[PDB]
């Protein structure tokens, strides 16, 4: 039946690290963004990031999970050069979030993918494998991470791709992360097992790694492993267990012959006092979740009369969605606003590598230019010459076809 | 080497009344060490150059009549367990030989602010694991009352330095009794405050849920003075208690008429020697003559202190010592080619024998299939042990008993027999398990070796402990003996 | 029990080099100690909650305010093997 389950890690956009006051944003110079806590110096102690906790529960609630009341941290013990303490501070028994779910569209049907948990932890450093030795840089060590483990409810690489696409979108709306696989702020590990319909459904497992991007690899992983999983069903394979993905060659090289199963010796972290998440706290955070994509697309189509395609493009990021909602409530025509956002504005962001918010256009000036258009005092032509500047330095459009020589 | 036997309290008034200057004080302290420590061997790294420099600053402040600080000009020795910025901190291990911290521990920051003078680091059992200090990688500290006897452990250097008149104050750490037991063996005063009373930031970790820094002194008053200086909430330690009141001296001097003292029958069990038992029984009578109501109670889960303590502490230690891999600091093996080798060789060569035992025990206790039957089980026993105290504290103000089952034993007599070494922790571990404050004062001698009397209090009630200990100290102490040795 | 295999398994878990002799020694110690630990079976823990923290203290959090890291020089100070401002280790 092809039962799949995803294991995702998200990097939180906090100012400081999870258990240390070090900057969560580092430069190019290695080991320049650390302190005695990140260096696991003897005698140091962890100090939990308040915002990371709120953001973690924010994401968890956006995923409709039940939030824990009593929640502590545990040590996940294991030696490795990018894990200086020889243990990652994480959550074992009491994850901050449990049993959520995400709905997605597949073959015109609405399928619900349950999500087992969302827990907090810290990131490891980086070891640049170069030469007969490896160089370890700990600027990234300690950065906040939330692990989101899906229930094994997805049934194909088709759905799995749709799953992480919906997930990525919801987390982007919470503002807790940029969630771009490209930049590392979003990561994913799969878990696949095949087996005939109507079973204990124990088709073993296939923890495959090296999946680096949505559209990319992980989207073709399953195509292959099921493939193998089936062609090898005419034998009852050693089940296999964990295999890496080879990009160009593109396929599961069954990487490691398990030792047995790594013993992390998980135990409650005595250095961190337990969290007691009261109702007021939950509600406070619950109140920071904005209106999500599905809800907004529904309104755009059913209420603003916008085309479904437009609704989809406009809600790909909260920022554009917000700008669109403000611009229209500023008098601008709905469709013309959608067109300028999907078109001109988007062209700008691309051929300039800039976030819509860093530019200078505002729902107000854009609405102003849109009015100069639907009035006629400005043709689509002049509009193309004014928008560029209006974006960068502008403020008034019926001031540029003026402060410039392109007039009405 | 003339104010070398002066108390903290009296040494401070001498400096304030300008009877002597900070520099002369420091000179005296070093003459003492150079003349006495070659035999006692309580110190590891000395910080003389810096000490004199600081003493110069203080002479000037003395002249300008601006002597601030609870410990202005007072000399201090610190267990090489406690990180001292810029000064070699080894935990008495090869693994950290030559290690020079790039940060300051909270207690030192607090002590430096009170203007105390850092004299040097004190010897201890390697990574604080032991009961005689004999596991030290550098030297074997000896008992000032009998150079053939151990000074106790793991803070042997802290207790010995104070007993041998090298400093009027030292800092030790207590995970399973490492402040109290050495204080008992060397005949001095040692307080392990309430878990959460003193910051653990800068304390090389043994067992995170049990560790606690505390002072050792030649008298009760001084001890309370040092505690006031190092206690307090700390943003660097999330488990430090937000308790504002750090006044531990205001009750010292008041009587104990009607004080309800509990004497657990288990604290006088078969594991306790007759001389120790006899000494504590006389102490009980001394308490009654002062007006205290001493009655027998029961702490039924006492017998499980040693077993559960060793399982829990070793388990935590097996994780707390995992950072030592020689990659970012400390001992790095040379003949290592493999990464697996870098870890295994650096650790097997940098760690002493006892440390590795604890690590093996702890690693095993937390491993798959054994986790519940060992570690978690022991964590449940800890609950029972704490429950014993809460029930007793419903009707009594304090608990009393012997600090250790015996007097100090001989060097070489128990260092090759672990189970016998462990048994010495019978009366101290229950206190760390329950997170309670506990102080030890001398209550007698047997064959010249001091016997410790222990007072265990309610959480954050060190003031009451200091009040009862002082009262008892007026009746019996060793204040006049140290000078004779 | 405590077999040479378990001892070696533990050794590998704690990343400790153990010689084909210290194994039989660590085995006896591990057995003697663990046996000594079975005294806890006499402790009536059925239904009792485990103690993880002795001090009741809730939600001690730190404001998400970044503090510049220490100079790379400081971070490398106490390390024995360093190269390119990074810690140097074997490649396995
Ligand atoms: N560090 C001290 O509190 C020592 C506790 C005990 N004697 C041991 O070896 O674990
Ligand atoms: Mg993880």
């Amino acid at each position: 039946e092809t039962v799949i389950g995803l294991e995702v890690h998200v990097e939180l956009k906090t100012d400081s690290k999870m258990f240390s006051p070090s900057p969560a944003h580092f430069g190019a110079e290695p080991n320049s963004n650390t302190n005695v806590i990140d260096l696991a110096y003897p005698g140091v102690l962890p100090v939990v990031n308040k915002r990371a906790v709120d953001w973690a529960m924010r994401a968890a609630m956006a995923l409709n999970m039940e939030i824990a009341t009593e929640s502590k941290f545990d040590r996940k013990n294991y030696f490795y050069p990018d894990n200086p303490k020889a243990y990652q501070i994480s959550q074992f028994d009491q994850p901050i979030g449990e049993n959520g779910y995400i709905d997605i569209e597949v073959d015109g049907e609405t399928k619900r993918i349950g999500i087992t948990r969302l827990h907090m932890e810290e990131d490891a450093g980086k070891s640049t494998h170069k030469g007969e030795y490896s160089l370890v840089d700990l600027n990234r060590q300690g950065t906040p991470l939330i692990e989101i483990v899906s229930e094994p409810d997805i049934r194909s690489p088709k759905e799995a791709y749709a799953y992480l696409e919906k997930l990525r979108s919801i987390i982007q709306y919470t503002g807790v992360s940029d969630v771009k696989m490209e930049e590392g702020s979003l990561r994913c590990d799969a878990n696949i097992s095949l087996r005939p319909y109507g079973q204990e459904k124990f088709g073993t497992k296939a923890e495959l790694k090296n999946l680096n991007s949505f559209n990319y690899v992980r989207k073709g992983l399953e195509y292959e492993e099921k493939r193998q999983e089936e062609e090898l069903l005419n034998g009852g394979e050693i089940g296999q267990e964990t295999r890496r993905f080879d990009e160009s060659t593109g396929k599961t090289i069954l990487m490691r012959v398990k030792e047995g199963s790594d013993d992390y010796r998980y135990f409650p972290e005595p250095d961190i006092v337990p969290l007691y998440i009261d109702d007021a706290w939950k509600e406070r955070v619950r109140q920071t979740i904005p209106e999500l994509p599905d809800e907004r697309k529904a309104k755009y189509v059913n209420e603003l009369g916008l085309p479904a395609y437009d609704a989809h493009v406009l809600t790909l990021t909260k920022e554009m969605s917000d700008f669109f909602e403000s611009t229209i409530e500023h008098g601008a025509d709905v469709k013309l606003t959608s067109n300028w956002l999907m078109g001109g504005v988007n062209e700008y962001l691309n051929k300039n590598q800039v976030e819509l918010l860093d530019t200078k256009l505002t729902p107000e000036n854009l609405a102003g230019m849109i009015k100069l258009i639907e009035d006629g005092t400005m043709s689509s032509k002049i509009a193309k010459k004014v928008f560029p500047e209006l974006a960068a330095k502008g403020g008034n459009a019926k001031q540029i076809m003026e402060d410039n020589g392109l007039v009405q | 080497m003339s104010i070398r036997y002066e108390s903290v309290e009296n040494l401070l008034t001498l400096i304030k009344d300008k009877k002597i200057k900070p520099s002369d004080v420091v000179k005296d302290i070093y003459d003492a060490i150079e003349e006495t420590d070659p035999t006692i061997k309580s110190f590891l790294a000395l910080d003389k150059e810096n000490a004199i420099k600081k003493a110069q600053e203080l002479d000037e402040l003395q002249a300008k009549d601006q002597m601030d600080g609870k410990l202005f000009g007072i000399p201090m020795g610190i267990k090489d367990n406690i990180i001292t910025n810029g000064l070699e901190t080894t935990c008495a291990s090869k693994m950290l030989e030559g290690f020079v911290p790039i940060y300051e521990s909270t207690v030192m920051e607090k002590l430096h602010k009170e203007n105390a003078v850092l004299i040097g680091k004190l010897n201890m059992d390697e990574f604080a694991m032991g009961g005689s200090t004999e596991t030290s990688y550098f030297k074997k500290t000896v008992n000032p009352f009998d150079h053939k006897a151990v000074p106790g452990g793991s803070s042997g250097g802290s207790a010995a330095a104070v007993a041998a008149g090298l400093v009027p104050l030292s800092l030790g750490s207590d995970t399973g009794g490492s402040i109290r037991q050495p204080a008992a063996y060397c005949g001095v005063v040692g307080m392990k405050p309430t878990y959460g009373r003193v910051s653990r930031f800068g304390l090389v970790a043994f067992a995170s849920s049990l560790d606690q820094i505390g002072p050792l002194t030649r008298n009760v008053k001084d001890n309370a003075i040092v505690l006031e200086a190092i206690s307090g909430a700390d943003v660097n330690d999330s488990t430090s208690a937000p308790v504002d009141d750090v006044d531990f001296t205001s009750e010292i001097g008041k009587d104990i008429k009607g004080l309800k003292v509990a004497l657990p029958k288990e604290y006088l069990g078969e594991g306790v020697a007759d001389d120790v038992k006899e000494a504590v029984q006389n102490a009980v009578e001394t308490l009654k003559s002062l007006g205290a109501v001493v009655e027998e109670v029961s702490l039924p889960n006492t017998k499980f202190g040693i077993p559960s303590y060793y399982v829990i502490a070793s388990s935590e230690a097996s994780s707390n010592l995992s950072r030592f891999d020689g990659i970012r600091y400390g001992y790095h093996s040379k003949e290592a080619h493999s990464l697996e080798e870098l870890y295994k060789m650096s650790r097997s060569e940098g760690f002493g024998k006892e440390v590795k035992r604890r690590i093996f025990l702890g690693t095993f206790a937390l491993s798959s299939g054994y986790y519940d039957a060992y570690y978690k089980k022991s964590q449940k026993v800890r609950t029972l042990i704490k429950n014993d105290f809460d029930k007793v504290f419903e009707n009594y103000d304090v608990v009393v008993g012997p600090t250790a089952p015996t007097t100090a034993f001989n060097l070489g007599e128990e260092i090759d027999d672990p189970l016998t070494m462990y048994a010495n922790d019978l009366l101290t571990t229950p206190v760390n398990l329950a997170g309670l404050p506990g102080i030890s004062v001398p209550c007698g001698q047997s064959n010249g070796r001091p016997i410790g009397l222990q007072f265990i209090g309610k959480p954050f009630d060190e003031k009451t402990l200091y009040r009862v200990a002082y009262q008892y100290e007026t009746q019996y102490n060793l204040h006049d003996v140290y000078e004779k040795l | 029990k405590v077999t040479r295999e378990e001892v070696e398994h533990i050794a590998n878990l704690a990343r400790l080099q153990i010689s084909p002799e210290e194994t039989e020694e660590m085995a006896n110690t591990l057995e003697s100690i663990l046996d000594f630990a079975k005294q806890n079976d006499s402790a009536d823990t059925e239904g009792v909650e485990p103690t993880y923290h002795v001090l009741d203290l809730q939600n001690v959090l730190r404001e998400d305010k970044a503090i510049k890291g220490i100079p790379q020089e400081l971070a490398l100070k106490n390390a024995k093997e360093t190269e390119d401002g990074q810690f140097k280790v074997p490649t396995i």
